[PDB]
């Protein structure tokens, strides 16, 4: 019936197609862009989130006078990261030195339904009866960052499962050119939740390094066999 | 592998439709918010069906390596009960009865809404049949301008039981939730017009008098 | 086995079923509703962005009293729009004069599923192998209007694809009654990006009447 | 100096004796343009606008174009103790629903003081009482937008606590009401002497608030 | 000491009100936007009046010790000059911008100095024992890119602009640019005539040519 | 005439030269509640309550009923050089204590005001008026959900007299406060008057190179 997933590799090397699918087109995994201060994103399991060509600034915007105006103001463009170090400065990355950072991405066509479970606990969720898996990985709901904006995934599409764990998932551009890492750029996972918890007061956690993602909830992505 | 996602409203998981086998039932996940920003779930995506409940259902991150959970001030937002409002936050077990159930089901066909924005329900489409009749459920604000709406052709957004108030908030780290008056439902109206309303007539409706005034909808599948 | 797909004439008339489609009902092209300041779209590819009775108003709000309000406050709709000239005086439509402005659609059902794929140059971007085009347009990315507020399209969906390029693709409502096109209404487009550009820092420019359509990203909807 | 006073009645209020009257008028809390609130200080002449209107202000872009009372915009004022209506009121309707205020011009600065406590805060030593009152902070209605007093400011200070201090005017409507999700803020009272590191949550109903609400006094030199 | 902030509205700095004593001048600051977040410098206030320019006059640091200049997407906002936007619609950079930005005066005044608003076409008078320092029209809000702004306060000179402008601000970057944007508003008070107070207001649009005509007047004053 | 200083330690601060002291109190830069930030200029005595408190205010609804810290509300105030703890994990009850600033109200005979370089070097005051202090130019900050607000420059609330890159700490109605990633302080930059319409040379500095790029100030009063 024409099912499509979307895979983001968080590499600059393209991502293979899940098992039994089969490949349409790369590009470059976008997260979300914002303009006047406005954020809106694109769901990671989607093809929307995979665009064949990338830039700090991949849109425009027209007003009633007919006039539109391109890289000319103050807007954003948010994309998947690959695991390429901060510079030593710390200061904004321009031209040629962004392409190591931003992931690729492959949308694949499926025989069936895909769709993603999470189990809410360091375990692997099992698959639903009748379906196959296609990969595992980390629940990933929403972010924010630039003014507080965001976006996130909904939890039954692929794209809430990352199969890479990473503290700052995306990276930040902007129209002029630049982009970098900011303090304010954060990731929401779902949390693991004991059953017998489900109703008393959460217990507050502070994680440091070596021990963030062996507390975030695992998922699944399956397709319908 | 289609998926059906049924929210009962009341403490109780809702049946899955003869023929159809249930992937696993939960509680009805409206929304989080993580600083101060909303972040919604399609009522009739399986996303919106949280096998398991929690105040607080997620965690962050920054830049940093460093991971906080329950540590701050967010919040989560769910479908909720009949239940009473409360004079005052409920507390952890207490809290239960005022929580929304769900249950997914795998399904031959994609599901679809139909609203009427009028008193009479609207029929399904051609060689589609009913699975449910309700009311239109369009959007919801709460603390801030934050909240979010439903996809009008998603079964989400076509409650069986109409609510002035139809979800719960839940304040995090506190463990605790509760009703708080700034709280707002937003539903497709009765428009009395045959199809085209250009000067709406302001109006103020009390209870027993707002069933009639809410657009109607069904939730269809094809065959 | 049932799938719908929406389409847009952007016009007063309804717009056709693509080939392979049958049509379920025609109605007017929401874009989105603002309610109690926050904005919320219905992606212009789903069924919701059709509705059978437009209103200036199409929704109410109740609180925890249990009381209701209807167009009594200060809320919008915003609704895709014509090529119906802006009034000479610039003064907000009222009533039946509104008609002329509002963009018609059509909710179809289809035998498989629909996507769109974007160019992100002046090409009509080719439909996967094994998939047919229902349409060809400029990639429609996101809009905001009263207080900045707005939302915006899936880019894998038709809403993406708006066959007919506009700079003031939509028109704004008010619970009162009126309606208008106000100086903050953006419309945002994917750009084209040429190979070379893409890593380097983007060139600015500002496009009139005539440059436009040219500098837009193409699309194209395809059906399995 | 200028002295503010709101009578929170639809009566203006008397300059005290000493004091030439300015002007009269009605107390603004708040515009919302654009849904963007601009806020004047309850203890400044600013928040004293002699001409009321559901909508007082219009608005200009750069294409040389001003749209007045052809948007959504609104406005906010302090209301007086009129019961809550059950539907909006409008025009004329409105007129016992707004607070009524007077910029009397006065001989030296006035200031509030807050105790954060049942008990009242003392005027500085070489300072006159003007009025006693509760600690009002902040205040929110539609969306997230709302604002502040400034607690130096006799604003801050308010003769009496009251749930609901203003009401919305929803501009070209040309009518205003009372909505559910406006929310006053206001300082608490604090049992230590000075540190309270863990706050005990509460729900107050009426008759069992003001114990809860810090005290305040505005002062004037002399 | 009182003090009183005038601002030009042209490159030519402004002199100081008769009665007043000039202390020193430069640029006239609206107010600035930084991680999305908009502050202002209230006209009337020194704050208003920054010695030096330019299109991002601050910087930022975080929680661990590192601070930003100009990296990110910040603004800032200048009460600008008559000169209008060249042919090309484009934004204007480096010494180019120096013909857009305002010029202003912080001066020190021997009493209170105050602003009154008519809300008529007529220009209100200083109150009795008050002399005057200038007249305008009354200025009271603005917003401009995410619809973020900031005001001023109706008793403060600030609120009386000398020269009524459709756009009396320019909008900046960090990254050198700045310009002028259809979104960006100017809001003032408008005249209302007193039997019409309590009647629902009559709608206007005005164009260019009836737009200074409509606007309410004040006056600034100084006891 | 009221003066507003801040130690920026756990100490009391003097009240400058020339003015008398009212009260002494804790250091309050804004508040935060349903999502809206509401500060208190630190020139001003809003800026000094007598007595600390995660959540030192309480809200109350329509129906005539108040709720106090039951929701997701926040305080915020300066902070001293106390070290953020090892865990990085929230501060609670009586351990808050060494975080927070203090202040004094004091009376003064005359107006005070803040000039502002935009240079590494201190500004002079104006002819007539007399330093109190000297410090750094302080111009807004934001923290939770990117809300917050700023100081008035022509206030003594705009020259803090210790450059802190975290000036302020974050509190919640629970009880807890801590420094976040987010916590962002805006400060005027030091501008080449060469420079003034140029583009601006970006620039990120590291702990040792902070104070030397920032705008100075000095707090003066109109007397002798
Ligand atoms: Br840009
Ligand atoms: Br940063
Ligand atoms: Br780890
Ligand atoms: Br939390
Ligand atoms: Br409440
Ligand atoms: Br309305
Ligand atoms: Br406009
Ligand atoms: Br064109
Ligand atoms: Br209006
Ligand atoms: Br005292
Ligand atoms: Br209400
Ligand atoms: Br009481
Ligand atoms: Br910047
Ligand atoms: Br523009
Ligand atoms: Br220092
Ligand atoms: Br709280
Ligand atoms: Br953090
Ligand atoms: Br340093
Ligand atoms: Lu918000
Ligand atoms: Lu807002």
């Amino acid at each position: 019936h024409g099912f499509l997933v979307t895979r983001h590799s968080q590499t600059t090397d393209d991502p293979q197609c899940p098992p039994g699918t089969k490949i349409l087109y790369h590009g470059y995994s976008l997260l979300y862009v914002q303009g006047n201060e406005r954020a809106h994103g694109q769901d990671l399991g989607t093809a929307g989130s995979c665009l064949r060509k990338f830039s700090t600034m991949p849109f425009l915007f027209c007003n009633i006078n007919n006039v539109c105006n391109f890289a000319s103001r103050n807007d954003y463009s948010y994309w998947l990261s690959t695991p390429e170090p901060m510079p030593m400065s710390m200061a904004p990355i321009t031209g040629e030195n962004i392409r190591p950072f931003i992931s690729r991405c492959a949308v694949c066509e499926a025989p069936a339904m895909v769709m993603a479970v999470h189990s809410q606990t360091i375990q692997i969720p099992q698959c639903p009866t009748g379906w196959s898996s296609l990969w595992i990985g980390y629940s990933f709901v929403m972010h924010t960052s630039a003014g507080a904006e965001g976006s996130g995934q909904a939890l039954a599409s692929p794209g809430s499962c990352l199969e890479e764990f990473r503290s700052a998932p995306f990276i930040e551009c902007h129209g002029r050119g630049t982009c970098n890492y900011y303090a304010n750029a954060y990731s929401f996972w779902l949390a693991t939740i004991e059953r017998s918890e489900m109703f008393k007061k959460p217990t507050p956690s502070t994680l440091k390094a070596g021990e963030l993602r062996t507390h975030v909830s695992r998922c699944q992505v399956c397709m319908r066999r | 592998g289609y998926l059906l996602v049924k929210h009962s409203q009341t403490d109780q998981e809702p049946m899955c439709p003869v023929g159809m086998n249930k992937l696993w039932s939960g509680y009805s996940l409206l929304y989080f918010e993580g600083q101060e920003k909303a972040h919604n779930q399609d009522l009739g995506l399986a996303g919106s069906c949280l096998a398991r409940f929690s105040t607080m259902p997620f965690l962050y991150c920054n830049p940093g390596d460093v991971c906080y959970y329950a540590s701050r001030n967010d919040k989560s937002y769910w479908l909720s009960t009949t239940a009473p409002l409360p004079m005052m936050p409920v507390a952890e077990e207490d809290i239960r009865p005022y929580i929304s159930r769900c249950s997914v089901c795998e399904a031959p066909a994609v599901a679809i809404a139909v609203h009427s924005q009028d008193v009479s329900i609207p029929h399904c489409p051609a060689g589609w049949r009913s699975l449910w009749i309700g009311y239109s459920f369009l959007m919801h604000t709460a603390a801030g301008d934050e909240g979010g709406g439903q996809s009008l052709v998603s079964p989400g957004s076509c409650l069986e039981d109409f609510r002035a108030t139809p979800f719960i908030e839940c304040n995090g780290a506190r463990g605790t939730c509760h009703y708080y008056a700034n709280k707002y439902s937003f539903w497709l109206t009765t428009i009395p017009e045959q199809s085209f309303q250009g000067t709406p007539s302001a109006d103020t409706l009390k209870a027993g008098l707002i069933r009639t005034h809410i657009s109607r909808c069904q939730v269809c599948m094809k065959n």
